[PDB]
């Protein structure tokens, strides 16, 4: 499990989890206070990046980790 | 496994300080008992001190009803649940075993200047055992994971986290199974229990799919 | 990844590979050491545990960790 | 989260990258380089061993881990 965050198109910064071989947008404060809550809990790994959206490590991640909603 | 003589060198170093492990009304009697099982045994109680009497525990913890204060061991969570404290409960920490008189320590926040806004610091207290339901005793040295889920309906439901799916876990042969699995595999012993409407359950739930057993 | 023994209903001792989620009946000593080897390479765990058919722990990987053929 | 070579049946080596219980061919350098430093950042195994493609231990790879592209 970790969160990283996604320098998008449009110019904003998105947070993501990982968890469970999928990736979940965390759109608000609510979500990402939950997902560090997750990552204290469970060992999950705190490094922080950031990815550009045209990264090949970020298209990898994105490929093989499918998005699920809420 | 965990040092009986660690948790009692933190609580008593508490002392005249306070904690406030959930953000609400600052240092209550349940947030010393929740930041001390939570450090070291990665526990984390659920509910008023109230619930201590009938919440599930995790893998090695013993509740035992106390009669008598000799029943006490040192670094015992001590659950007062009678008369005036069935309401809301207290706890706090014994940090000696109880003694032949009928009294014992424990080191508790929230007795001394109570207070309903910010509670108040951590103190050692010499008590007796007025309202006094009882103990849980933590699997103290010498002498994949699961997670709780608190329903609508107000049940607490343990479930297995495994392989990237969840386990609703029916039976507590089910919840000793798992237990055995995480030891083995080198699993997370965390517990935590959470709402049935918190955001952290509902990622889990929508990333781990459910399987049955 | 880990190997598990399981005792079938009619008393054979089966070797099973479990690895990427999912579970792998080893059906020949080259396939277990095989998969020794990888254990070895990508740090699994080395407990070996023997399983009778109807243990709960045994159901609960069964019903989480699809079968998968070599 | 590692990296794994494999030699195919007519002579080529090819890098494949495991990440969330899937495996990815990695076609040029700046992809190996992104999964080096994927695997860097959140703590994936660091072992590179070659496979030839008869192996049973990479036979055991590609039936747990399905192919995704990129
Ligand atoms: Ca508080």
């Amino acid at each position: 499990m970790f969160i990283y965050y996604k320098r998008t198109k449009q110019g904003s910064t998105e947070q993501w989890f990982v968890i469970g071989g999928k990736r979940i947008y965390l759109p608000t404060m609510t979500y990402v206070n939950e997902a560090n809550d997750l990552i204290k809990r469970y060992g999950g790994n705190t490094n922080v990046t950031t990815y550009n959206h045209d990264n090949f490590g970020l298209k990898m991640m994105e490929a093989a980790l499918p998005q699920v909603k809420v | 496994m965990v040092k009986l003589n660690d948790v009692l060198s933190y609580v008593n170093g508490l002392v005249g300080k306070g904690v406030d492990a959930d953000g609400w009304y600052g240092t209550q009697c349940m947030d010393l008992t929740v930041d001390v099982m939570q450090r070291f045994f990665g526990w984390r109680p659920y509910g008023n001190a109230i619930a201590l009497v009938d919440q599930p525990l995790p893998a090695g913890f013993q509740r035992i009803r106390t009669t008598s204060s000799t029943q006490i061991k040192a670094g015992d969570v001590m659950i007062w649940g009678l008369g005036y404290y069935a309401q809301y409960g207290h706890t706090g920490i014994a940090t000696e075993d109880g003694r032949a008189d009928g009294t014992f320590v424990s080191v508790d926040q929230n007795w001394i200047n109570p207070s309903l806004e910010v509670g108040s610091p951590a103190a050692a207290i010499h008590h007796n055992m007025d309202g006094v339901w009882g103990v849980i005793r933590p699997p103290y040295e010498a002498a994949m994971f699961i997670y709780y889920k608190r329903t609508k309906q107000g049940s607490t439901e343990q479930w297995f986290v495994i392989g990237g799916k969840r386990i609703y876990l029916p039976t507590m042969t089910y919840v000793n199974e798992a237990n055995d699995l995480i030891k083995r595999y080198g699993g997370n012993t965390n517990v935590t229990t959470y709402n049935h409407d918190n955001f952290g359950l509902k990622m889990m739930e929508a990333a781990l799919p459910q399987v049955k057993v």
